[PDB]
């Protein structure tokens, strides 16, 4: 059996929590591969689905996004992507369209998930009502908190369903993750989820 | 005769002598 795997590029402004996020997956971290020419770590993240293992080879930068766009080689042959921003920093959301542009310039219409990270932080700045980019671009959106594992699996499950072409694909179990470093209040989580539902009904 | 880069895991064509992504040579 040839293993099913996908190159996933993880992009977004410096400081949004991309590295923290990819590192939640323990085996992905222990089996990560360094790519010296591009200054990239590729984390092989296996998920066990009802139709067998799927591997997302996640490309994480070494911080170079702080200084400009990423090189073509970073994006090349990506089959899917996650664009991350930080819900405590509005400018990171303002830069989402730039990331999307740079991405599609090299990769075109691959499946993409937009993730708003750091929702564990009480003083949230970018709320559901303001999160709109995905609605206009065909993209799926999730709130996440890398530090608490909140919604960790969501982007990967949505991408798996899209790539495989199976809307009923399920993960059999969560991968082994680093234990939460901060607690994600279940009440706040419920509220945030509801706020997104409300926002989805708004016109434009 | 496609091959998987052992450095970055990208799949390359048989035509390619080095990885289209990371520039590593084919074994
Ligand atoms: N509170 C909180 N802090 C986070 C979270 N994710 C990342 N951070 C912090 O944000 C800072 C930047 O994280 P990093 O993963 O290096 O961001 P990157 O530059 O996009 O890779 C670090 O100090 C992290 O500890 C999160 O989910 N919650
Ligand atoms: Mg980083
Ligand atoms: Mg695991
Ligand atoms: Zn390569």
């Amino acid at each position: 059996e040839p293993q099913v795997q996908f190159k996933l590029v993880l992009v977004g402004d410096g400081g949004t929590g991309k590295t923290t996020f990819v590192k939640r997956h323990l085996t992905g971290e222990s089996e990560k591969k360094y790519v010296a020419t591009l200054g990239v770590e590729v984390h092989p993240l296996v998920f066990h689905t009802n139709r067998g293992p799927i591997k997302f080879n996640v490309w994480d930068t070494a911080g170079q996004e702080k200084f400009g766009g990423l090189r073509d080689g970073y994006y090349i042959q990506a089959q899917c992507a996650i664009i991350m921003f930080d819900v405590t920093s509005r400018v990171t959301y303002k830069n989402v369209p730039n990331w999307h542009r740079d991405l599609v310039r090299v990769c075109e219409n691959i499946p993409i998930v937009l993730c708003g990270n750091k929702v564990d932080i009480k003083d949230r700045k970018v709320k559901a009502k303001s999160i709109v980019f995905h609605r206009k671009k065909n993209l799926q959106y999730y709130d996440i908190s890398a530090k608490s594992n909140y919604n960790f699996e969501k982007p990967f499950l949505w991408l798996a369903r899209k790539l495989i072409g199976d809307p009923n694909l399920e993960f059999v179990a969560m991968p082994a993750l680093a234990p939460p470093e901060v607690v994600m209040d279940p009440a706040l989580a419920a509220q945030y989820e509801h706020d997104l539902e409300v926002a989805q009904t708004t016109a434009l | 005769g496609s091959w998987d880069c052992e450095v970055c895991l990208v799949q390359n064509k048989a035509d390619s002598t080095k990885c289209i992504a990371c520039e590593s040579a084919k074994p």
